[PDB]
């Protein structure tokens, strides 16, 4: 369901990593399984070369949390106008606190040593409900 | 360029905010508003250093990039009992528990 | 208009009252004073700050910076954002 058109018709486009975060950049290919790419260090970015109406988004490297591309989820290049390359500016959402102080306990505590930790049984499955592509491609159906 | 601070005495803590180009004595206004103490009755601190009225807040090294939304800066405020000011007291937090063996 | 949040050892925390409804458990404590008799000093402080870094950078066309949460308060602060719903 989401996946690139085969357009065949050239986009250059500026990856900024504007984030701390190691960036993997994810291409959806065309028949939507996502193809992963060559990371971005935190405040770099390269010039490349994509497609009118090809499928974006991006990921932290280790952890895979979720990151906005533009203030959103998907990326599409366009027309380019006038020799300038588009702008796909990556940077973090505003996570919850409790969002936030997960990828945070994750950091530090080994998928195996979960139950050991003294907390709620609701917070044992939300912390091992690990952030992850597939499943954010099938909230968007 | 906004500025984000904790205006702390004793047990009490205001967050608040302000620009670089405002001045001392407009934060002793908005102590003044929440705690009903006129401005001639406070008294500004950064550290141990006091904080003259006319001093804008950027001159004071409080500036955007340290003085952050999730990370804010503390002035110090000590009221004038009366006749004297009091020395500047500001009670620390709790302290967090020991690391268990799995962090 | 400001709101006192007050910790279970006794520290005042004084917060807009908008900042202080990004948390809808506190939007149903209130709707002046909240006394939380769970959540120390040093875990609330943080909770404060969230509010004010949730107010500038939400809708934001800037680069937002990283929350920090240090170690030692996480597993306390985790549990509080679980029970304030933010
Ligand atoms: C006919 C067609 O469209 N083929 C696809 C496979 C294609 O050529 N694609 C898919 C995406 O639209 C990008 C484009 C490719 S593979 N461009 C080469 C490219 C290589 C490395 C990068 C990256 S991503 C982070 N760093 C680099 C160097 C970006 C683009």
């Amino acid at each position: 369901v989401l996946r690139s058109v085969n357009s065949r018709e050239p986009s250059q486009v500026i990856f900024c990593n504007r984030s701390p975060r190691v960036v993997l950049p994810v291409w959806l290919n065309f028949d939507g399984e996502p193809q992963p790419y060559p990371t971005l260090p935190p405040g770099t970015g390269r010039r490349i070369h994509s497609y009118r109406g090809h499928l974006w988004l991006f990921r932290d490297a280790g952890t895979h949390d979720g990151l906005l591309v533009n203030q959103t989820e998907l990326f599409v290049p366009s027309l380019n106008v006038d020799g300038q390359p588009i702008f796909a500016n990556i940077t973090l959402p505003v996570y919850t606190l409790k969002e936030r102080c997960l990828q945070v306990v994750r950091s530090l505590v080994k998928p195996e040593n979960y139950r050991r930790l003294d907390i709620v049984r609701s917070l044992y499955e939300d912390l091992e409900d690990h952030p992850n592509v597939q499943k954010d491609l099938e909230r968007l159906t | 360029m906004d500025v984000f601070l904790m205006i702390r005495r004793h047990k009490t803590t205001i967050f608040t905010d302000a620009k670089e180009s405002s001045t001392v004595f407009e934060l002793k206004r908005i102590v003044e508003g929440i705690l009903k103490r006129p401005p001639d009755e406070q008294r500004l601190y950064k550290d141990d250093q006091l904080l003259d009225d006319g001093k804008t807040l950027g001159e004071c090294g409080f500036t955007s990039q340290t003085a952050r939304p999730q990370a804010p800066a503390t002035v110090g405020l000590a009221f004038r009992a009366d006749d004297t000011f009091e020395a500047l007291c500001i009670e620390p937090f709790s302290s967090p528990p020991e690391l268990p063996d799995v962090m | 208009m400001y709101v006192k949040l007050i910790s279970s050892d006794g520290h005042e925390f004084i917060v807009k009252r908008e900042h202080a409804l990004t948390s809808g458990t506190i939007k149903a404590m209130l709707s002046n004073e909240v006394n939380f008799r769970e959540i120390p000093s040093h875990v609330l402080s943080k909770v404060c700050m969230y509010f004010t870094y949730k107010v500038r950078y939400t809708n934001s066309s800037t680069e937002i910076p990283e929350f920090p949460i240090a170690p030692e308060i996480a597993l306390e602060l985790l549990m509080a954002a679980n029970f304030l719903d933010c």
